[PDB]
């Protein structure tokens, strides 16, 4: 079913495929990062604000 | 007969035909009627499948609707496809180059399931091209004809194969549905099976049946007798429905991790969903017949079902066991056998309806995509069907289909027969078909099912041999796409008049009889053994009581182009093939005399070709003129047929129409009123009746050459009016405007005499190669004015002449008088293309006489060019003194096996001189079966001969015996056909008699005037400096590598280098050679070809360091 | 084909100079490789 080595390495092997079509390979790779919500967006925006502030301070 | 104006054509036919030939255009008209859904077709299906009367457009609209959004609370549907009157009648759309078309209207229902509101908007679908009465479309003025296509009908196809290793038999299947993914079930080299899904070579049936919600108990219950599938299920090695689903996901959608539900829905969306796998309505019924699934149920759910898959498994596995009959649980029993792919029960025919349906389906798919995109981006209740609809893709798709598609081609019309045969022709190349390179040897062969459906003789001799053919004369297209032919059914040796129609597959389960059988009028064949066609196409003897079908008539297996060949049965198949093909390319002469010896098919072929005026309604003729005929019908009103005079055909021939009625005659509905280009008294006439001697004369008729007398040239017996058109357009340009004016720079006056001040040639003025036609002057802009030009103008006072005279001139090698000028312009408020503002087209015609090199041929396969036209003195003449017109060689007819035309020659002489059979002491033995009214024939009497039931040898010999003379007492020909004839060169009589008689010859459209070409220094191509090729361009013959082989073998090196470098390529070499030969100087040393430098640069651009080293 | 090569090369230059995550840079380099592939021999690898 899903556990007991039937589906985990199944997913790993299915993902680890040749993907001859270039668009297919790109869509396979893009299916790796989870989507984001508003709180994550504002938190990452705060992190980027801190990063650019630190870059300005370095300058 | 049965034609009101039919000339009296006596016939040698023995038996009668129970039915007349159907309207040979019925495969184009009826299909378009189905497409539109006209009331004629509406009532046609009322007794031929009224279970679901629906048109092609109605079917597509119903399939498309309803279309909704992701939420399902808002949707749109289509209904009521209503047409409209055509914008303009045919001739004007042929004049100003507009498509013969009418607006299309449909009703759109907007539904909003959230609250519910109705919006019935009558949207303008577009401009749908229509089909004319002749079955030809008009696109941009041109007349185009679409042809039906032969493809493999979607369904199930089992087949057998030998491994050639241990001689084990293997059985494979290919369920090939349109717009879907293939499944290939077979028995592998080893014992197990192969279940290839969409080209993936793994996973025997174990995972598939398991993936259908089953488990091992079901597959072991269904299959306990099939040890092959028992071994396979034992070799499952997988337990678990989800395990099988993920294993399928491996080899159906790799690259994405599988989940519990993804594979289960993926299988349904791949096979059992009618959006990604929909075998057409033909495919579902083909599967049902092949498997006996449903035998009395309406057609619905075009998508493939699971019981279909299980029945396919059972059928295949039982076939591997060698079983004969399979009975599916829940269905009738079906015999188990391999399916042939060329049998006409598996090859359908996509007529015009199906092709236009497919293009409309693509257009509606784009429509559904765009409307699905748009229905969500706009807020509810602010959206209307008009803004949901953007009709652009539909008209784009129809324009894509009608133009720049190889299945809807330019009409081949240089005589009525070519037009008739271009339609009702079956092709096999194109979208969904097989290319000639893709075509094997098996497909080109004649299948036993071709009989009565597709003619086995009519097919082009070129590379396309066998790929494209012509429809039979009695053939019918079922409302289902399969082809079908009529046949009378005999019961217990009693022949019935009831005509029933059978397809290719329905013929196997019956036994059809011979066409010309010894019928006694009581239905009983006098001998028990009769030639019959068995199930597998085998011919054999069989007693009479068990046969159940017979051919409706002879010439049922043959088309309309081959049914016009007299004495067909006496000719080899190859020569009959070529004769049928040359019948298509005869030219329309200026008189078109009817043939003496022919077949009854000529009248019907001429009548229904559509180019002869036929009185639709009976009545007296009010008045007759060359331009028009006014006919007064019985019910007061009148009708004026406007005759078409001197119209250029698509191949530049003549299409005059001469009325053949008087000012006070009565004409019945259906009678021929006026004759077309190649018709006499409403019957086909593609040639002339010429007296023939078959002796080989002094080598001028050597190797198929033909010699003619000057009488044909002087009496205009073989001369054709040929018309060409020359378009030329003045268009806007950054330099300004190009003017159609007489202000033509640096021209004389003797060549300006025949132009009007408007700037074009006077109507009725003679031109020739090089003469100016239209004076169009373009602003030259600027260039390097040579100093020598300045000294030139300083010597004479010539103006700069600031404009370039790129006027239109008659191209090389033609002449003749001008027929008409048509001019269009923007200030004439015309629909000119955006960019051009004048467009003038001039028609020039010349009465092309017959000369050396013109190809003349009979309709029996004999061909040849005119070796010479020698004067009337030097012609062998009979004792009466009439010179022979055409002499052909005798060394071709016995070797090439076309003796039929010798019989035609003798029958023609009998028909010309007239005959009478002495019925004093009873009728002679040979004339006992000869019909009455054929024992007497006046001079120049026309006869007829059906192709397979015609005049026999004994009857023709008896006719030759009594051949009463015309004016003097002189039986020129003896009983054996030969006749004495006097030499016109030396004067003494020839030692031995030779055969003479009247033969029907035709001039082919391969005249030498359009076939002679030569050039000294013309233009050259861009990339490589080689001269171009063709007749439109100045050309230049291709000196290929095969001729390079010959020149190298000769040992001639200087000639080869000359032909390569300076004569073709070396630019400086070309100009230097021309200067040297003009200057009378020695031709210089050839240089280096430019194409080699082009190759060197090209190879360098491919990252290949190529340098040529001096040392 | 030359226009495709030029476009891909210029976009890769922009990506490198601007500074982008390595996935987009790898995708652009793959597109450049496939574009040169199409230029030298169309249809040899993959659909033409």
């Amino acid at each position: 079913e899903d556990e007991s080595e039937a589906l985990r390495q199944a997913r790993k092997d299915a993902e680890l495929t040749a993907s001859a079509d270039s668009v297919r390979a790109y869509l396979k790779q893009i299916g790796k990062v989870a989507l984001l919500n508003a709180e994550e967006e504002v938190e990452l925006a705060k992190r980027i604000e801190a990063g650019l502030y630190a870059t300005q301070l370095m300058t | 007969n049965s034609v009101p104006g039919a000339p009296n054509r006596v016939s040698f036919a023995k038996l009668r035909e129970p039915l007349e030939v159907p309207g040979l255009l019925d495969v184009q008209t009826d299909s378009f009627e189905w497409l539109i859904g006209s009331p004629r077709w509406r009532e046609s299906a009322a007794e031929r499948g009224d279970v679901n009367p629906v048109g092609g457009l109605e079917e597509v609209l119903y399939e498309l609707s309803p279309i909704e959004d992701f939420s399902g609370s808002m949707s749109l549907s289509f209904s009521d496809p209503r047409f409209d009157d055509v914008k303009a009648p045919v001739d004007e759309c042929k004049d100003k180059d507009m498509t013969y078309a009418a607006p299309l209207f449909v009703t759109a229902e907007f539904i909003n399931n959230n609250t519910g509101e109705i919006k019935s908007q009558t949207v303008f679908m577009g401009d749908f091209p229509m089909m004319t009465e002749k079955g030809t479309f008009i696109i941009n003025g041109t007349e185009r004809v679409v042809v039906s296509q032969l493809v493999r009908s979607p369904g199930v196809y089992f087949d057998e194969t030998i491994d050639k290793s241990t001689d084990k038999t293997l059985h494979s299947v290919k369920v090939i549905p349109s717009r879907g993914a293939w499944l290939e079930f077979d028995v592998d080299k080893r014992d197990t099976v192969g279940v290839r899904i969409d080209r993936k070579r793994r996973q025997p049936v174990t995972v598939l049946l398991k993936a259908l919600g089953w488990t091992s108990e079901q597959i072991v219950e269904r299959f306990g007798f099939s040890e092959i599938m028992r071994s396979t299920l034992e070799k499952d090695n997988t337990v678990g429905t989800d395990e099988a689903l993920l294993d399928i996901y491996r080899k159906l959608r790799p690259g994405e991790p599988p989940t519990k539900e993804s594979a289960q829905t993926l299988l349904e969306n791949l096979f059992f969903k009618e959006k990604r796998y929909d075998l057409a309505r033909v495919g579902r019924y083909k599967v049902n017949k092949k498997l006996g699934l449903h035998v009395g149920e309406p057609i619905t759910s075009s998508t493939l079902t699971e019981e279909d898959v299980v029945a396919t498994i059972e059928y295949l596995v039982r076939l591997h066991e060698g079983q004969t009959t399979m009975t599916v649980p829940g269905g009738v029993e079906v015999p188990v056998e391999t399916d042939d792919i060329d049998h006409f029960g598996n090859r359908r025919l996509r007529t015009v309806g199906e092709l236009i349906q497919n293009q409309i389906r693509v257009g509606m798919s784009r429509m559904e995509r765009v409307v699905r995109e748009r229905m969500t981006t706009q807020d509810v209740e602010a959206i209307t069907p008009q803004t949901l609809i953007n009709i652009r893709p539909v008209v784009a798709a129809i324009k894509e289909f009608f133009g720049t598609s190889q299945l809807s081609q330019f009409m081949d019309q240089n005589n009525p027969l070519s037009g008739l045969t271009h339609k009702r022709r079956l092709s096999a190349l194109g979208p969904g078909g097989l290319s000639r390179e893709r075509a094997g040897l098996e497909v080109r062969d004649v299948h036993p099912s071709h009989y009565g459906r597709m003619c086995p003789i009519e097919t082009p001799e070129g590379p396309n041999i066998g790929l494209i053919g012509s429809l039979s004369v009695y053939a019918r297209v079922n409302p289902f796409g399969f082809i079908e032919t009529p046949y009378r059914k005999v019961v217990d040796g009693v022949v019935s008049d009831e005509i029933v129609y059978l397809t290719a597959d329905e013929e196997d389960r019956h036994v059809v009889a011979q066409a010309n059988s010894p019928i006694d009028a009581d239905g009983r064949f006098v001998e028990p053994r009769v030639l019959v066609r068995r199930k597998a196409g085998e011919v054999e003897y069989v007693p009479s009581s068990e046969v159940d079908y017979m051919d409706v008539s002879p010439r049922q297996m043959v088309s309309v182009a081959t049914a016009m060949i007299p004495f067909l049965e006496h000719d080899d198949a190859n020569r009959a093939l070529m004769g049928a093909n040359m019948q298509r390319q005869a030219v329309p002469l200026v008189r078109s005399e009817a043939p003496l010896v022919g077949t009854g098919m000529e009248l019907r072929a001429a009548i229904d070709a559509g180019d002869v005026v036929v009185a639709e309604e009976s009545g007296v003729i009010e008045e007759v003129s060359a331009d028009y005929i006014t006919v007064m019908h019985d019910n007061g009103t009148r009708r004026t047929y406007r005759m078409r005079k001197f119209a250029r055909s698509n191949h530049g021939t003549c299409a005059n129409q001469c009325p053949i009625v008087d000012a006070g005659d009565r004409v019945e509905a259906g009678q021929v009123i006026a004759d077309g280009p190649c018709t006499d008294d409403g019957e086909m006439a593609l040639g002339k009746n010429l007296l023939v001697a078959i002796m080989p004369w002094e080598g001028h008729n050597y190797e198929d050459a033909i010699i003619l007398s000057n009488r044909l040239v002087e009496e205009d017996v073989l001369t054709s009016i040929h018309i060409e058109e020359h378009e030329i357009d003045a268009r806007d340009t950054k330099l300004g405007a190009e003017e159609i004016t007489r202000d033509i720079p640096n021209i004389s006056d003797e060549v300006l005499a025949d132009l009007d001040e408007r700037g074009i040639v006077r109507i009725g003025a003679e031109v020739r190669d090089g003469d100016i036609l239209v004076g169009k002057v373009t602003p030259k802009g600027e260039t390097e004015l040579t100093p020598e030009e300045r000294l030139l103008r300083a010597i004479f006072g010539e103006k700069a002449r600031e404009v370039r005279d790129t006027s239109l001139k008659v191209p090389h090698g033609e002449s003749g008088k001008v027929i008409g000028i048509r001019v269009f312009s923007r200030e004439d408020e015309d629909e000119l293309p955006a960019g051009v503002n004048e467009l003038v087209r001039v028609y020039v015609a010349q009465k092309r006489k017959i000369s050396d090199g013109d190809k003349l041929a009979g309709r029996h396969g004999n061909k040849g060019v005119i070796g010479k036209i020698l004067p009337v003195e030097d012609m062998p003449f009979l004792a009466d003194g009439t010179p022979v017109d055409i002499i052909l060689n005798t060394h071709g007819v016995p070797r090439r096996m076309n003796i039929g035309q010798i019989l035609e020659t003798h029958l023609g002489w009998c028909a010309h001189s007239g005959w009478k059979v002495d019925a004093a002491k009873g009728v002679p033995d040979w004339a006992a079966r000869l019909p009455d009214e054929l024992l007497e024939a006046q001079p120049n009497a026309i006869v007829s001969t059906p192709v397979f039931d015609g005049a026999q040898e004994a009857e023709l010999q008896g006719l030759l015996s009594c051949t009463l003379p015309n004016r003097d007492g002189d039986v020129l020909v003896d009983a054996d056909g030969k006749a004495m004839l006097f030499d016109g060169r030396s004067g003494e009589p020839f030692p031995y008699p030779v055969t003479v008689g009247y033969m029907y010859i035709m001039k082919l459209h391969h005249l030498v005037d359009d076939k002679i070409h030569a050039r000294s220094t013309g233009p050259y191509s861009m990339i490589t400096q080689q001269p171009l090729g063709g007749k439109a361009q100045f050309g230049g013959q291709r000196f290929g590598e095969m001729e390079c082989w010959a020149m190298q073998a000769y040992g001639a090196a200087y000639t080869l280098q000359e032909l390569l470098t300076i004569k073709s390529d070396d630019t400086v070499g070309r100009v230097k050679v021309y200067e040297a030969i003009v200057k009378g100087e020695n031709i210089p040393e050839p240089g280096i070809p430019e194409s080699f430098k082009v190759l060197l640069k090209e190879l360098q651009s491919l990252c290949l360091n190529v340098e040529v080293l001096s040392s | 084909l030359y226009r495709r090569v030029i476009n891909r090369n210029n976009r890769l230059k922009r990506l490198i100079d601007l500074g982008a995550p390595e996935i987009i840079v790898n995708n652009e380099k793959r597109m450049l490789q496939e574009s040169v592939d199409a230029l030298f021999d169309n249809g040899r690898r993959g659909r033409p």
